[PDB]
RNA sequence: GAUUGACCCUU
RNA sequence: GGUGAAAUUCUUGGAUUUAUUGAAGACUAACUACUGCGAAAGCAUUUGCCAAGGACGUUUUCAUUAAUCAAGAACGAAAGUUAGGGGAUCGAAGAUGAUCAGAUACCGUCGUAGUCUUAACCAUAAACUAUGCCGACUAGGGAUCGGGUGGUGUUUUUUUAAUGACCCACUCGGCACCUUACGAGAAAUCAAAGUCUUUGGGUUCUGGGGGGAGUAUGGUCGCAAGGCUGAAACUUAAAGGAAUU
């Protein structure tokens, strides 16, 4: 499941959290993979999906919230956008 | 005075530069910067301002024009609702259901908001407190307090007077009464406590 | 007597007990 | 050669529909019943009243034209007995002696798959 | 004293079952206890097969057969005789006949 | 921890009013006086202005909902039945 | 009245609850293999003709 | 009941068969008898306009009276009429539905009834739902007296007939799945697809029914095709 | 599956 | 439409019957079984998700962590209660026709509360297997469910490797069944209700003739209905358990 893909990247690989280090870490290219919580405004959604396709990275649209999201990635925490850097010992980059 | 909120919605004029706010009855569920699609073609979406041929049979709608163009007339209080309950295409009348159960065969051209009107549940807490209808009323009109008229003189309504407060007369008063008669049950079909439901 | 009949019976008799004990205090 | 209609057979207990209508169903002959032909209220669902009924239907359904039926039978269902009633057997034994010409019978009884609820109470009907 | 082994039921190992109301009273009964019967019976009584026969219009018809199952309720079963008492020795045959 | 055993926020009445309508009232109350989470910033911060407005003190968005809570049952099954039959509509 | 000649074939057995009706099968001259389940009231035996008003409807079963 | 009516006239001739005048009923081009019957309706007057006062109508046939064939007994087909040509209305179809005689001769005990159902919709826009039923079945050389399926088998068939029945719809219009329909490939097609799983007899695709149709059609096309 | 309710004295 | 003949009833402003439909709420038929799961209550339409569980397999790990359990708690059919939804059907109350000596009963037609859900209560049932839980041991079997040591035993594909499923030895864990008694019992009957005057494996609960009485009173929980705890005075020679003729 998604949810399990997200915690083995959490527990081995690179993972960043929130708009701000995800768009920083698009700007300089090193995002393999973004994402985007269900209930992020439409605005910052699309913005992030300009991101990814200037640098050519993947989008997957998470079903559920940012409180979904932040329980997903582990954290006690709202999470909009997470930006996978690298899986390690993951599929999650592989796949879709 | 009114249980259900308001929205403002602003729309382009199609033929000036001018932006048009209209005052529109909320149903639940709209929000500050949502996007109301109102005309033959609007989706069938909680807010929109479908005709009733457009919508199909069971929709959920609110502030139905009686005619029209009359700009919404049924259904408007808050929790309301109508009910969609055919078409009849051929001399096109839309059948609906009032909030009141009565049905009625209204134009297909007739338009309405989806959904139900916000704020429902309203009549469902206790007010407590004569200081409570002070204030909801002190907004809405000048028919607060009631003194009941058979603790009145006789020269002040038809039930007052006598040794003991009693109305005297029976209290259902015919249709045919006049002005100063009509104080009772008007056209009353039955009385007394009733064994039953609505059954729309 | 049926004894679901003597039970409702035997209620009945002590509420109404009751009603007249809370009438007394 | 042979034109059709359906013979539309409700065979429930105190009473015996036998009315043919059209293939389609919404252009009927001659809606005849049990009633109809017995004077007392207990055999409006006798083997006798159905197939006097099913006479009737057959000759009036011959005066307008249609020969051949197809046989729809049918039981009150639903939460009732969905058994048919004494008359249905009588009444398609008549129309077949009165000659009209037959094919597909079928039972059509409304069978619930998990119905409302069956008159009776948990009791049921004590007699 | 306890007249059967199985309480005059078919239930061990479940604690409930849905009831079934009876075809002739509807009675409320639980299904395992009920006298559940298939009826599988020509549609044409077997009486006017013939007649049915020489009034069809198509030739080696199937003359279906209706079908049901009809759930009695102790009462109704023994008074219609779907069953009936038996000795005490018999009663524990589960075998038809 | 708790210094009422059961009027709760329905203290302030006193003994007023009867029983029977404190209690209504107090589930009602509770009902309008609790924070809502918000559907479009996902924070607990959807309170209530007035009956039917329900205003998100973060994202600074209102909502049109019930007059004592952000979303009643009877709206939610007609926006579940306005989606199946606009959904019925297109397929 | 259009009246039918029909032989009996069988006496199947005396039936009713006093027991003054017999149930018997006829065979009819015509159409072969037609036989119809009818009753009597008073005695009845091997090779007996018979004259019915109407000869559609069948008794099967009594109790 | 001849005459237990208390009331017979509460407000206070001429025959409808006399009045009524009668049409042909004609199928799609995708059976094989053309001719499927008659039916009646009232003379157009200026005020009821009989021809679409009955082109909303539909009739139940046999299959086996529209193939003339034995094997299709146990099938019945919807026909909803669209055009009136002169007496020659012409129907298009609405929903096969099975026989309630065939239905309960196949419901039987000690064995597994497997039922699916799929609303999937058709290349030209039409949305169709189609209930596949499936029954267990002793093999050979078996002594166990029922066979039941366990559950899981039951659901992986469901899986595999949701699959297969999308397939098929998905691809092709109206037409074509009546005609892939009358032959029944798609049971055999089932029955390949699953017997790796349970050998499962009696794969008769059940009821298929017409959820919603699209515009009217009427311009040059169903003349060569229905 | 109608209406059949009742019957003062000892081991 | 209804009943054993019948009649409040609806009905030529069209009733029932037949269209094509649409809406609502409930339910989940046939498959359905001496079959399954759950601690019980209970649980039967699909897909998905969410966590959980038994049994089996293990040449994994811990190491006695265990059994039963006063206080103390979780769940707990239906009916019922407080509000909000829902309100098709059926239907305590009630309305009403009938049989009747009477019928505010059975039977007929309506029909509020209820039946369905959401929060909160209630905490009872012939809640039964009227059979507490754990452990061991004692004629034999046709069967069945979940696993399932094995038997170069069958089918589409290739009848000439292979991933089905069935058929037979058969372990293990379940729901149960089938003929004297090894035995038990008052018997009915019971592979447990046996291994109890040849009387002791561990442990919890309960009973001490019938009634008064599950009453009074005092607590305690409950919105209430009531639940739990719970007597005495007094009365009584039987009341009961297996159907032997």
């Amino acid at each position: 499941s998604i949810n399990q893909k997200l915690a083995l990247v959490i527990k081995s690989g690179k993972y960043t959290l929130g708009y701000k280090s995800t768009v920083k870490s698009l700007r300089q290219g090193k995002s393999k993979l973004i994402i985007i919580a269900a209930n992020t405004p439409v605005l910052r959604k699309s913005e992030l999906e300009y991101y990814a396709m200037l640098s050519k990275t993947k989008v997957y649209y998470f079903q559920g919230g940012n409180n979904e999201l932040g329980t997903a990635v582990g954290k006690l925490f709202r999470v909009g956008v997470v930006s996978i850097l690298e899986a390690g010992d993951s599929d999650i980059l592989t796949t879709l | 005075g009114r249980g259900a909120p308001l929205a403002k919605v602003v729309f382009r004029d199609p033929y000036k530069y001018r932006l048009r706010e209209e005052i529109f009855i909320a149903n639940e569920g709209v929000h500050t910067g949502q996007f109301i699609y109102a005309g033959k073609k609007a989706s069938l979406n909680v807010g929109n301002v479908l005709p009733l041929g457009s919508v199909p049979e069971g929709t959920i709608v609110s502030n139905v024009e009686e005619k029209p163009g009359d700009r919404g007339a049924l259904a408007r209080a808050s929790g309301n609702y109508v009910i969609i309950i055919g078409h009849n295409p051929d001399e096109n009348k839309t059948r609906v259901r009032l909030p009141s159960g009565a049905k009625k065969v209204i134009s297909s051209d007739a338009r309405g908001v989806i959904g139900v009107i916000a704020g429902g549940g309203r009549v469902d807490k206790p007010l407590l407190k004569a200081g409570r209808a002070f204030h909801k009323y002190r907004l809405k009109r000048n028919s607060w307090p009631k003194t009941r008229g058979v603790a009145m003189n006789p020269v002040d309504h038809p039930h007052g007077g006598g040794n003991h407060q009693h109305i005297g007369k029976a209290s259902t008063i015919s249709r045919g009464a006049v002005s100063g008669q009509k104080a009772g049950l008007i056209a009353a079909r039955r009385t007394g406590l009733l064994r039953g439901s609505q059954k729309t | 007597m049926r004894a679901k009949w003597r039970k409702k019976r035997t209620r009945r008799l002590k509420r109404k007990r009751r009603k007249v004990r809370a009438r007394s205090k | 050669s042979q034109v059709f209609g359906v013979a539309r057979i409700y065979a429930s207990f105190n009473d015996t529909f036998v009315h043919v209508t059209d293939l389609s169903g919404k252009e009927t002959i001659a809606r005849v019943t049990g009633g109809m032909k017995v004077k007392a209220d207990r055999d409006e669902s006798s083997p006798y009243a159905a197939m006097l009924a099913a006479q009737d239907v057959a000759a009036k359904c011959k005066e307008v034209g249609i020969t051949a039926v197809h046989v729809k039978i049918r039981a009150t269902g639903g939460t009732r007995t969905k058994t048919p009633g004494p008359g249905g057997q009588a009444a398609l034994r008549a129309l077949a002696r009165s000659g009209l010409r037959i094919g597909r019978i079928e039972d059509v009884t409304p069978v619930p798959s998990d119905s409302t609820r069956k008159k009776g109470g948990r009791r049921g009907r004590r007699l | 004293p306890k007249k059967r082994a199985s309480n005059g039921r078919n239930k061990k190992g479940r604690g409930h079952v849905k009831p079934v109301r009876c075809v002739n009273c509807s009675k409320s009964i639980p299904k395992d206890k009920a006298i559940k019967r298939m009826a599988i019976r020509n549609i044409v009584e077997a009486a006017a097969v013939r007649d049915l026969s020489e009034a069809s219009v198509y030739p080696e018809y199937a003359l279906p057969k209706t079908y049901n199952k009809l759930h009695y309720c102790v009462s109704c079963a023994i008074h219609a005789r779907i069953v009936r008492v038996r000795s005490r020795e018999d009663r524990k045959n589960r075998a038809p006949p | 921890a708790k210094r009422t055993k059961k009027v709760g926020i329905t203290g302030k009445y006193g003994v007023r009013y009867g029983s029977s309508l404190r209690r209504q009232v107090k589930k009602l109350e509770i009902q309008q006086h609790a924070r809502y989470d918000c559907s479009f910033c996902g924070k607990k911060t959807v309170k209530r202005g007035a009956a039917g407005i329900w205003t998100c003190s973060c994202c600074k968005k209102t909502v049109a909902g019930g007059a004592y809570t952000v979303s009643t049952a009877a709206a939610a099954t007609v926006r579940s039945t306005i989606r199946r039959l606009r959904e019925m509509v297109e397929a | 009245t259009p009246v039918t000649l029909a032989k009996v074939i069988k006496v199947l057995g005396r039936t009713g609850s006093r027991g003054g009706v017999t149930q018997v099968r006829v065979e009819f001259l015509e159409d072969t293999s037609r036989t119809i389940v009818r009753n009597v009231k008073g005695p009845v035996r091997e090779n007996d003709i018979l004259v019915l008003m109407e000869s559609e409807r069948e008794a099967r079963r009594l109790r | 009941a001849v005459g237990k009516n208390k009331r017979l006239s509460k407000g206070k001739v001429v025959d409808p068969f006399t009045r009524k005048e009668w049409f042909d009923i004609k199928a799609p081009s995708t059976f094989e008898n053309r001719n499927v019957g008659k039916t009646l309706v009232n003379k157009s007057t200026g005020l009821k306009s009989a021809s679409d006062a009955l082109k909303g109508r539909v009739v139940e046939v046999c299959l086996a009276d529209l193939q003339g064939s034995e094997d299709h007994s146990f099938r019945k087909i919807k026909l909803r009429v669209d055009e009136v040509q002169g007496k020659n209305l012409l129907t298009n179809f609405h929903g096969m539905d099975f026989t309630t005689d065939k239905l309960r001769s196949m419901v039987r005990k000690w064995q597994t009834l497997i039922e699916a159902n799929v609303t999937v919709k058709t290349s030209d826009d039409y949305v169709l739902r189609i209930f596949a039923i499936a029954f267990t079945r002793k093999q050979a050389n078996q002594v166990k007296r029922h066979s039941y399926a366990q559950s899981s088998h039951i659901r992986a068939i469901r899986k595999v007939i949701s699959e297969i029945l999308t397939k098929e719809v998905q691809g092709s219009t109206l037409a074509q799945l009546t005609s892939k329909l009358i032959p029944e490939v798609i049971n055999k097609e089932i029955e390949n697809a699953t017997k790796d799983i349970f050998p499962l007899q009696n794969i008769h695709v059940r009821k298929v029914k017409l959820l919603k149709q699209p515009k009217f059609d009427v311009g040059a096309l169903m003349a060569l095709h229905g």
